[PDB]
Order: C-alpha cells, then structure tokens, then sequence
C-alpha cells in the first residue's frame, strides 16, 4: 500500500583525531538504497540496493557531489554549534539530520518532514504544513531566524512535495520486485519451562516484510498484557525481519492463551496456540 | 534523490 | 549531553539446525552517542571476518547497527557478542540462546 | 554587499594578478565565471565551505584561496592564452546553485602583449547645428573619443560640474577602426541632447570625459613620448547666443 | 547543456515579450532567470524551484519538470527591460550553469518621427566633423560603412526625464578629403522625408 523515501544523515566531530565522521543512508520503506561514509575508502555515494545500480555515472556523480556539500554544511554547523552553546573542543559532539516523504496506496503525496537535531536533541524542525519552523532552545530560534529569514522553507517545501515523489516513484517501479512485494510471517510456539508450576511460551514470527507487524497474547479470549515480554523488531540480515513475544503463564493450563498476529501479507490475522 | 535546495548552515 | 545505553539483541539468521551452516546476527539499538565497539564470539574469542551494516537512527534520535557472520553452530561452541561503549563501563557480553 | 576590484586591469607575461572578491552577507556559497564577448559566461571555480573550491569548466591556468569566509580571490596566474574577458564574482546563500547568487560588478581584463602598442584617447566635443535647434525645440551634442587602446573606458558628461545622465546614451560596443590585426585602435561615441533654452544660454557649459586606464607606476617606458597613465581625457564647449 | 532561443527577440513597447529555455538534466532542481545589460553585472528576477506558474509585478515564470521546459514572460514591456536575459538552473552542489542568452530588445515609443541628417563642426578646430543621423522611429535601422575609414556608429536609444523625449540617434564620421552629410548614409535604408540641410 503506502511508502516513503528517507534520508538519515549523522556527523560527528572528533577533535584532535582530525576530520568528523561523517555517514549517510538512504531508504524506501525499510530497505536501504544508497549510502555514504567518510572512512570507507569509496568517496563516493554507493549504492546498497541492485535496483539502483541501474542508473549510470550521471545519476551517482551529482548524487556524490550534493551528498559532499551535506557534509560540508555539517562541518561548519558543528562549529557553530560549538559557538552556540558555548562547549569546549575537547568533548565530541554529534547533529543528525532527517528528511523525506510519504504516499499513500494511490501513490500521491501526504506528508513531507525535516528533523535536526544536536547532541542526540531536537534542535528544529520543519513543521507538518512545510511553511513556518519549531526550535526547541534559543540557541535553535536564532538559526530559526536565520532559516525563516533566508527562505529555507521555498527551497525545501519543493523538494519535499515536488522532487522525492517524482523519484520515489521512478525507486518504486524500477526495483519493483523487492520493493512491491509483501514476504508472509512464519509464526510457531516453543514451549519452555521456568519453574515447577510455570511455563514460558514464545510466539515466534520469522522471515516477515515488511518491519510492520504487531504480535500479542489473550488468555480465554482476554487481552494479556503483563507478564509477557516482546523484543524490538530485529533486522534479520536477510533483509526481512523476525520478532517474538512472549508470555509466562501457571503451567499446565497452556492452551488457554491465544497469539493474535496482524500483517499486511497475511490475508487477515492470525490466532495460533500450543499444540 | 538528494536535496540540491533548502539546505543551510545553522 | 544525552547518553542512552545499547539494547543488545543476539540471535540467528535461520533457525539454528546443529551442523548446516547459519548467520549470527547481534543488532545494537537505542543507544547514543555514535561510537560503539561490538566483537562477536566463539568459546569466548573474537571472531576475524565480521560483516556490518551502516549507521542509521530511528524517531527517538537512537542509533542502530548491525553485525552478522556466518557460521557452523554445534554443542560444545558457546557464541557471543561484546559491546563497549562510553555508557558502559565494561563492554557488556551476551551469550547467544536460540529461545531468546 | 558583495564586492569585487579592479573593475579594470592587466599585466604582462611572467607576472601574476590577483583579483579581490569580499562579501558581509554572511554566505557560505561564492563563485567566480568568466563570461566572453560571443559566450555566457562559464564557471572558473566554486566555493561551497571555507577552506573548500571546486574546479568548473576552463579552471586549468587560474588559482584560489579561501582562508576567510569573506574573501574567494581568483589569481590569473602567468598561464593562459586568452585571459582577456569580463570576470564576475558572485555569493549565494545555500549550497552552491542552490539560492540566488548576488554578483558583483565584475573586473574587465587583456591581453597587454606589448607596452608600444598602447594608445589613450583624443577627444573631441562636436557642436549642435543650426538646423536641428530650427526644426525642435533641442540641441544635440555629440562627443567623439578616437584612437584609443586597450578597450578600457568610461565616459561622463560634466554641465558646468554636473555629471548629468538623462539626455545620454553613450555606446554599447566600442568600435575599432581596422578589424583584422590583434594590435589595433578603439572610438567611441556619446549624445548629450538637450533643450536650446539651456543650449543657447551662452555662459552655460558642457565637457566630455574619458577615464582611460592604462599603464600603471609599476611599469617601464623607452620612448619619446607619454607612457598612458591612468588618466582622464576631456575636450568641452560652451553654447552660443542667437 | 541550458539552451535558450538566442535572438535578437524585438517587441515594441507595451507588446509582450515571451522567452523559453530547457534544460539537460533530470536532477536539477533549482531554475532562475537573471537579466544583464552591456558590461554590467547579471540581477535575478525569477527564481522558480516548483511546477506550475509563479508571477510577480509584470513578471511570470513557469515550470515544467516532465517536458524540461522553463518560461518567463514580460507583460507590459518598458524599453527598461532591454538587454540580455539569462536562464540558468542547478540543484546538485555543482555551481549553476548559464545559457547562451537571448537579447530582449524593446523598440521605443517615437511618437513624433521626424527623420533628419544634420553637421555638427568641431569647438577645437574646424572641420573634422560629424553627421547626426537623428530623430527617427524605432523600425529604421543604420548599417556600416561604404568606405573604408568611414566610422558608423549603430542607433542609440536616448531619454530626457521631464519632457519625456526619446529620440534614436546613430553617429558616423571620416578623416575624409571630402566627407558628404548625404552619402554617409548611402548604405542603409532611411526613411524618405528626411530633413537634410
Ligand atoms: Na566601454
């Protein structure tokens, strides 16, 4: 159905070790098309899809060239911040900026954002209607005087209702194969024991994309909360993902409790128990 | 693809 | 300065059958700030020919990576995963289990 | 603002010359083209950071620095067949090509091959008919500044210390007198029309100027006449009763 | 690499006076329309980043990313709008490439076009002189010289603020033994009722 097109850039100052760290990425959905990293030996914008390797030496060469001026704008936003709130160059510090857009299954534009953010804190961002900006400190409302003042929020506006879906689009159709796909879950229990009277049943679910996905428990048609545990989606390696929940319970009574998985590959959802 | 506009120091 | 401490997950790629080759992934999140060291482990030993994902963050501001190699599992080898940061005063080992 | 000097120079082979180029915007983005009589003009260099230039498309024989933020000065460097051009600078706010790009006021430049073949202007103030006074209700006058090289002039007209600009046009394109040989001579042309109440009003006075840049206190000189010093040339006339 | 309809494109004054460009790249994303004179310096007057029309004052700009098309149009041209206007684009950190130019050049309002040659002698000496070819219409053109040492200067456009005269007014002289105030401009076309002296 719906997509979106991001970029996750991070800048590290490292004084004394010389030059900052510098590394950026690039995402539709949840699969990562291109990056960029100061340390790996490239210089270049690479890309980590096969899709986007279609495109030949004109589309990577501005790709790099704007994708260097990012840094640049860091190297010297790093400075200012230093300026700003007033730190010393010993300790290191980190910005990291964010923007892209969304579609819904018609394919058309719903939202765009910006986000930036020093020392891992919103510093300012462009607001939903891409029109006026949002600063979290003073030291943010001056640069917001400065953004506002110079007209950053034309320049950005466009990119972000205009451009992105133009070529969200074009990512879209031309690795359609992974892109447009929707890969199941594969949902089994494994019963495993904790105490004398007790057992600990997790329902697994495997091989799943896309990272969507919501896996809970309901002992006798009740909705269970407590006494579970659900890990943080992990990306699989093989580029789908996995994720299980789990739940404690008085053994013996074991197939009381219902596991009710929703995704968007699965027709409609899921209740499975122990065998 | 990348942004060539709205992008500035802070 | 913010710091929040990484949330180590250490598992397989497939579901692990004793013998027939497999990957070990150990997936770092919710952490910051950027630097973080991670060794993953074979009867406690570093193991050489790590593979590993490029840096991205989330909504929160937290950083995730990870950090996969291929592998034979077995009985007697106990895989692991190290992580140091500058949240931790000692890099924090985490054994891998095929139930969690 | 944004500003860039000499509006006008040259120098001779094995030297160097440098061009200033400073801005206060505050802008990280700053440019230097050239733009050729007969082409747009074409990128030498960008500066997107400071500490940071990127080559354009005819960079090779020019050079930059960027230590400050303010100042992107293009050295043309004792390299180049065919300096001779017009060079604008110009700053964005941005990154490069991003923003708008407020210019300078550019720096006309030339080959100066040799000292010998370098010539100031003759001028010569040219009085309005009778003719036209008859027919309108206006007089027409018409300076005329011949034999002139390099092409490096301006030209004001001074009513009694009055540089006045309404009732002038001056001349775009200069014009050469023999059109063949890279040595050759300029003129130029000028009309100052206004009414013959303020013509005729005999003790009422009119003067054109030519600003002639040539050569400098840092050149030499072997011959029996005057080396072109950067100097002004001006003939005048004063109207008649009738 | 930005190709314009190079001119000369002449409208009168009051007509509309429409420039087109293109440009060859898919990730540009910036697009502007600066305006420069005879040796002076380039001033922005549309800068168009979005699809679709975007007016100001007697300025429109448009554009179009699919065909590659950027546009601006001067309704209610004044001969203050003559001279050279430059497209030129960019969005990639990659400086901004200019086009070739397209010189928009206003034909004046000469409401009262009484066409004449007169002579004007020189304040210094005498003789030397020259043939003040002046006070014509905007459509008649001069054309360079018979002879060899004969200096036509081209038309020049003139304004006075108060009276709001505009004449045109082209120059032409010789060193000659004997230079004639008729066959100055035996190489061209002037108008008929030409009042010679
Ligand atoms: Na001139």
């Amino acid at each position: 159905g719906s997509h979106s097109m991001r970029y996750f850039f991070t800048s590290v100052s490292r004084p004394g070790r010389g030059e900052p760290r510098f590394i950026a990425v690039g995402y539709v959905d949840d699969t990562q098309f291109v990056r960029f990293d100061s340390d790996a030996a490239s210089q270049r914008m690479e890309p980590r899809a096969p899709w986007i390797e279609q495109e030949g030496p004109e589309y990577w060469d501005g790709e790099t060239r704007k994708v260097k001026a990012h840094s640049q704008t860091h190297r010297v936003d790093l400075g200012t911040l230093r300026g700003y709130y007033n730190q010393s160059e010993a300790g290191s510090h980190t910005v990291q900026r964010m923007y892209g857009c969304d579609v819904g299954s018609d394919w058309r534009f719903l939202r765009g954002y910006h986000q930036y953010a020093y020392d891992g804190k919103d510093y300012i961002a462009l607001k939903e209607d891409l029109r006026s900006w949002t600063a979290a400190d003073m030291a943010a409302q001056t640069t917001k005087h400065k953004w506002e003042a110079a007209h950053v929020a034309e320049q950005l506006r466009a990119y972000l209702e205009g451009t992105c879906v133009e070529w969200l689009r074009r990512y879209l159709e031309n690795g359609k194969e992974t892109l447009q796909r929707t890969d199941a879950p594969k949902t089994h229990m494994t019963h495993h024991a904790v105490s004398d009277h007790e057992a600990t049943l997790r329902c697994w679910a495997l091989s799943f994309y896309p990272a969507e996905i919501t896996l809970t428990w309901q002992r006798d048609g009740e909705d269970q909360t407590q006494d579970t545990e659900l890990v943080e989606t992990r990306p699989a390696g093989d580029g789908t993902f996995q994720k299980w929940v789990a739940v404690v319970v008085p053994s013996g009574q074991e197939q009381r409790y219902t596991c009710h998985v929703q995704h968007e590959g699965l027709p409609k959802p899921l209740t499975l128990r122990w065998e | 693809e990348l942004a060539g506009i709205g992008i500035l120091t802070v | 300065m913010i710091q929040r401490t990484p949330k180590i997950q250490v598992y397989s790629r497939h579901p692990a059958e004793n013998g027939k080759s497999n990957f070990l992934n150990c997936y770092v999140s919710g952490f910051h700030p950027s630097d973080i060291e991670v060794d993953l482990l074979k009867n406690g030993e570093r193991i050489e020919k790590v593979e590993h994902s490029d840096l991205s963050f989330s909504k929160d501001w937290s950083f995730y990576l990870l950090y996969y190699t291929e592998f034979t599992p077995t009985e007697k080898d106990e895989y692991a995963c190290r992580v140091n940061h500058v949240t931790l005063s000692q890099p924090k080992i985490v054994k891998w289990d095929r139930d969690m | 603002g944004i500003t860039q000097s000499p509006k006008y120079l040259f120098r001779k082979e094995g030297q160097n010359v440098t061009l200033s180029c400073e801005q206060n915007l505050n802008h990280d983005a700053m440019y230097w083209y050239r733009q050729d009589p007969g082409q747009g003009l074409r990128l030498i260099y960008y500066s997107q950071i400071v500490n940071d230039f990127q080559k354009g498309d005819i960079a090779e024989g020019y050079s930059v620095s960027r230590e400050k933020k303010e100042s992107f000065p293009l050295t043309v460097t004792s390299a180049q067949k065919n300096p001779t051009a017009f060079y604008l600078c110009a700053s964005s706010q941005g990154l490069a090509g991003a923003g708008e790009l407020f210019f300078g006021e550019g720096s006309r430049l030339t080959v100066l091959e040799d000292l010998k073949n370098v010539f100031p202007p003759e001028v010569a103030v040219f009085e309005p008919s009778e003719a036209e006074i008859s027919h309108t209700q206006k007089a027409t006058l018409v300076c005329l500044a011949t034999g002139f090289y390099p092409d490096h002039v301006e030209l004001s007209w001074w009513v009694n210390g009055k540089e006045v600009h309404s009732g002038v046009c001056t001349d775009p394109q200069p014009l050469k007198e023999q059109p063949a040989l890279n040595d050759s001579r300029y003129c130029l042309s000028s009309r100052l029309r206004v009414s013959a109440t303020f013509w005729q009003n005999p003790r009422n006075h009119f003067r054109c100027q030519v600003q002639f840049y040539g050569l400098s206190e840092n050149d030499e000189w072997t011959q029996d006449r005057a080396k072109p010093v950067t100097q002004i040339v001006s003939a005048e006339a004063w109207g008649r009763a009738d | 690499e930005v190709e314009q309809n190079s001119g000369p494109l002449s409208v009168p004054e009051g007509a509309i006076a429409s420039l087109n460009c293109t440009y060859s790249d898919r990730g540009s994303q910036s697009f502007f329309w600066y305006r420069q004179y005879s040796g002076k310096s380039p001033e922005l007057i549309m800068s168009i980043y979005s699809n679709g029309d975007k007016e100001d004052g007697r300025f429109t700009a448009q554009l179009n990313k699919a065909s590659q098309y950027v546009s601006l149009l001067i309704r209610d041209s004044q001969p203050s709008d003559s001279a050279t206007y430059l497209c030129a684009g960019g969005g990639g950190a990659d400086g901004l490439t200019f086009g070739k130019g397209t010189h928009l050049i206003i034909q004046p309002y000469i409401q009262n076009p009484d066409p004449a040659v007169y002579q004007l002698r020189d304040s210094k000496s005498s003789d030397k002189s020259v043939c003040l070819f002046t006070d014509f219409d905007s459509q008649t053109n001069v054309s360079q010289s018979k002879d060899s040492d004969v200096y036509i200067t081209d038309k020049c456009v003139l304004d006075m603020r108060s009276m709001d005269f505009k004449s045109n007014s082209a120059v032409a002289w010789s060193n000659k033994s004997d230079f004639a105030c008729a066959n100055a401009f035996n190489n061209s076309i002037i108008p008929e009722d030409t009042f010679f002296p």
